[PDB]
């Protein structure tokens, strides 16, 4: 399923809820059309890898989550596992998500 | 200098 985090507080709760499952976080800006437009692959993959938890984060409504990570550009995807960050990359490349997931699956 | 593939934070937001 997809989970929307509107605050860092929920971000920590979500990381704990995923447990040992892979966790991908999208920092795309909802106000930015080019970034939101890429949400279908990110969101669609949630049903492709239902064994992986996908989080969507708004740098504008969830700037507390993004400010903590010092995001310098969007869209940015971050990978977390067991509450541990194991990967990150930027660029509107949806296929790239598939490779990193397979790499950490 | 502005790439559509990336949104710049320079935006007032």
């Amino acid at each position: 399923m997809v989970k929307q985090i509107e605050s860092k507080t929920a971000f920590q709760e979500a990381l704990d809820a995923a447990g040992d499952k892979l966790v991908v976080v999208d920092f795309s800006a909802t106000w930015c059309g080019p970034a939101k437009m890429i949400k279908p692959f990110f969101h669609s993959l949630s049903e492709k890898y239902s064994n992986v938890i996908f989080l969507e984060v708004d740098v504008d409504d969830a700037q507390d989550v993004a400010s903590e990570a010092e995001v310098k550009a969007t869209p940015t995807f971050q990978f977390f596992k067991k509450g541990q960050k194991v990967g990150e990359f930027s660029g509107a490349n949806k296929e790239k998500l598939e490779a990193t997931i397979n790499e950490l699956v | 200098p502005a790439t559509l593939k990336i949104c710049s934070w320079n935006v007032d937001g």
